[PDB]
DNA sequence: CATATATGCCGGTCTCACACGTGCCTGGAGACTAGTAAGCGCTTCTAGTGGCGGTTAAAACGCGGTAGACAGCGCGTACGTGCGTTTAAGCGGTGCTAGAGCTGTCTACGACCAATTGAGCGGCCTCGGCACCGGGATATATGGTAC
DNA sequence: CATATATCCCGGTGCCGAGGCCGCTCAATTGGTCGTAGACAGCTCTAGCACCGCTTAAACGCACGTACGCGCTGTCTACCGCGTTTTAACCGCCACTAGAAGCGCTTACTAGTCTCCAGGCACGTGTGAGACCGGCATATATGGTAC
């Protein structure tokens, strides 16, 4: 029985993702989810493909930016797990509030 | 004349695994368990932010279909400006 | 001598100054700062408008790009109440 | 025989000066009759909306003149002027006053 | 004799300065280090008092910003003492800093 | 002896107090001084190119309030 | 004649369709001869700069054509570009490889 | 039919692309990106123009404020390189015509 | 509890900025004309929507255990206070004059025009770059083991 | 040291997207016209600068010591890695039509032009809001000591 340390796959992973491009949410979903937020502005809307690829395109790179902050945040108490606190000041300092 | 299938709770389509791959991209090694939720506020948040400025561009062309230009002056317009989809 | 001449909304904060407070002042200073703050508004509302136009090939500024400007421009509530404000005088001045 | 725009729309605000200065600001080729009507509409609201609370501000300070603080103070604790004049600075405006409660003394006797 | 504990005389400050709206550093010792940084992107240059003004606001502002964010990330690592590490933190987050 | 030393301890210190920081690092003071520098530079940088475009020796607050604009830090009340 | 400005200028990049955006694009009343040429300049400078850096991490990709990844690397390991471009998603970029310090396995005798 | 007629900037990016790259090609997405690239620093040149040209109350934006924008808008090495490239097209151009 | 001190407040005193009345002047507002932007009909057909089933990669869950979060301790000194000492900022001042910036003359240059033509576009056709795959060479983390 | 398990890197294979030929056609180039923006130079006198010498207030440096940062330790469980089972994304195809996108007709809208008429200005005033402030009142921090 081989097994690995906890954290080793971890760093396995930030290089895989770090390496790529590919988006990282489902499509199927993050559609679904356009569409209800949508919906919920303006009923019998329709979206180019491309409006909602743009949307999940500028939705990641929002994300993925935050994760470096808010693990910096993590880092700056002396942790390295990221908790809802340090995405909390990562925003409060960005000006999101 | 056709019934288009009421849309319940698809925040949650947005997965840990996907929160968490996207984390990784981030640099990220360990993760709380409470991230996944906070997480998902966060995007709710700002998708909202985002196609409500989309949809706002939509009705002033008088349109029903919201287009690719129409996210990328919403985004643009929030300071968060994309290349690779027009403008 | 040479004169000079430099506008600026500084009557029209006074008149709406009297409307709301009427028995209240404002320092120069104060003046400024609301003479900066209606410059800024109107360039910001001029700019989302003057796109607005662009994005849907049309010439004219109409008072509906005024409107789809501060409806991007404005929070939720202010929004609200500049549309009214707005849709109400235009509704006022045509029928004069 | 002539009276102002601005009486026609019921505003203070000069829709006037504002269609000349819509026409001289390069926004687009031609300016509408309602664009400067509705626009000095809503500068006029958004001022009123401020003073109104400056005003407040003036009043709690006991002083009869609006100086810069008072319209700080209303700005910065409206939460949608703060959003809007999010990115602003107002000269000689001062912060709102907030110490943060992990920097206040011991005090456990409640 | 009389002593104020460490911390007290500090909050009155605050409570003090958060109060007032008066210019925090001295105008000439300012004006001076305005000129200065001047000089290095152009020479013979004469400045309205206004502008100095002006920039001064804008500085103080700035920096009084700054302050309120570094306090929070000194606050974040269970600190009660900014350090240059929390204004670092403090303006990669912001952007200014890579 | 620098004019950037001129900005004090004490200054600083007023400065943190309206921001609401109780206790400062000794370190604190040098790094403000820094950052404060930078400030002024991108600011300055940008009035006095304002400045040499209206071939002017003079630089004005509406240099300074179009530069402080364009670093996205807006200022009321010197002419916006 | 028929000689494009272009040509005149030296440029690869349309100083004619540039002079038409700058009329068309709601800038000024008018528009000097040099405006869209020094312009165009500019626009093929910036363009040929990071076209040099994103063709250089496509050949070290073992790859004959450019894509976004490329322009990614291209614009965000140049100090300067990156700044430029400091507010911009390029879709497909990707980010940099960049894992902090304390986050790395201890005990490496490497 | 036949689909109404789009501009781009796609001709001119490939002619710098084979100066600088003669055996080095460039995909839709990147050759799309490369369109948002010039249209932006388009727009952010032609509006910092605009603005020195109305607060010196000039009626015209000359080469002399595409520079000055330029200035303001690039970075140090990429302004000086700029600027020097602007100035060169400017000058090789009034004397032609 | 009492004592020390910082701050708040009163009521009076003064001063200078505000807020008023008074020209004066230019920048608009009543006509008025004349051409274009855009509104609104009609048509084409693009691409957005919704549905189905085969395949399987990703998601979910539960398990087990490790390494990181957290709290409590204790040591050392970097701070905050307060004092006596030094320094220079602020000020009111009296010049001194660069230059901001206003006015008035005169090209040079840029818009507008409206026939002439090749730069640039949408199709269309097609290979060669590269996506995808599996075989083999390392590279590293983990864990077996001998010392 | 030994071995298990990812990842890298290789050619081989097949698809389809980049990129190059074509032919049609707009928007850009010509070249001549005309209106005025702005270049240039003179003049004015605003307001920026600079040497002076008081008078404080603010900076400085110093020395005490206390609360806080910081490194250590030990507890404990939350979060990671992994095997199994569950699920719904993806793919590739249908079939269906909304509505996007484009064209031609047509006219209220607005811009451009004069003339006029008061709205907004720079000026000049005098006076009341508020800055200052002495000394007095109130709130609160701080330590003593007897429980
Ligand atoms: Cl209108
Ligand atoms: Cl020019
Ligand atoms: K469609
Ligand atoms: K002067
Ligand atoms: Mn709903
Ligand atoms: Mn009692
Ligand atoms: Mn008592
Ligand atoms: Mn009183
Ligand atoms: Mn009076
Ligand atoms: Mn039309
Ligand atoms: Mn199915
Ligand atoms: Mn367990
Ligand atoms: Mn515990
Ligand atoms: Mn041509
Ligand atoms: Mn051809
Ligand atoms: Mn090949
Ligand atoms: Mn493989
Ligand atoms: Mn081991
Ligand atoms: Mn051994
Ligand atoms: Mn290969
Ligand atoms: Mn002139
Ligand atoms: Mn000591
Ligand atoms: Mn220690
Ligand atoms: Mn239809
Ligand atoms: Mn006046
Ligand atoms: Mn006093
Ligand atoms: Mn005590």
């Amino acid at each position: 029985p081989h097994r690995y340390r906890p954290g080793t796959v971890a760093l396995r992973e930030i290089r895989r993702y770090q390496k790529s491009t590919e988006l990282l949410i489902r499509k199927l979903p993050f559609q679904r989810l356009v569409r209800e937020i949508a919906q919920d502005f303006k009923t019998d809307l329709r979206f180019q493909s491309s409006a909602v690829m743009a949307l999940q395109e500028a939705c990641e790179a929002y994300l993925v930016g935050l994760f470096e902050d808010t693990n910096l945040c993590a880092i700056h108490a002396k942790r390295v797990t990221i908790m809802p606190k340090d995405i909390q000041l990562a925003r409060r300092i960005r000006g999101e509030r | 004349k056709r019934h288009r299938k009421v849309l319940r709770d698809n925040i949650q389509g947005i997965t840990k695994p996907a929160i968490r791959r996207l984390a990784r991209r981030g640099g990220v090694k360990r993760i709380s368990g409470l991230i996944y939720e906070e997480t998902r506020g966060v995007l709710k948040v700002f998708l909202e932010n985002v196609i409500r400025d989309a949809v706002t561009y939509t009705e002033h062309a008088k349109r029903k279909t919201v287009t690719a230009m129409d996210v990328v002056y919403a985004l643009k317009r929030q300071g968060r400006t994309l290349y690779g989809f027009g403008g | 001598r040479k004169r000079s001449r430099k506008e600026s909304y500084s009557i029209y904060v006074y008149k709406v100054l009297k409307q709301v407070h009427p028995d209240t002042g404002i320092s120069s200073k104060a003046m400024g700062i609301m003479n900066s703050f209606v410059n800024d508004i109107f360039e910001r509302i001029a700019g989302e408008a003057s796109r607005l136009a662009h994005y849907n090939k049309r010439s004219t500024i109409t008072s509906r790009e005024i409107q789809t400007a501060v409806r991007l421009l404005l929070p939720g509530e202010l929004a609200k109440h500049a549309v009214s404000e707005g849709t109400k005088a235009v509704t006022k001045y045509t029928s004069a | 025989k002539a009276k102002s725009r601005s009486s026609r729309a019921g505003l203070q605000f000069p829709v006037g000066r504002v269609h000349r200065l819509l026409r001289k600001g390069h926004y687009a080729e031609r300016v509408g009759a309602g664009a400067p009507v509705y626009l000095a509409a809503v500068l006029e609201y958004l001022t009123a909306e401020i003073l109104e609370l400056a005003g407040n501000a003036a009043r709690d300070n006991k002083k009869t003149r609006i100086i810069p603080r008072h319209l700080q103070l209303a700005i910065r604790n409206d939460e949608e002027l703060n959003k809007l004049l999010g990115g602003v600075t107002i000269a000689q405006g001062g912060v709102l006053p907030n110490i943060q409660a992990v920097l206040l003394p011991k005090k456990t006797s409640a």
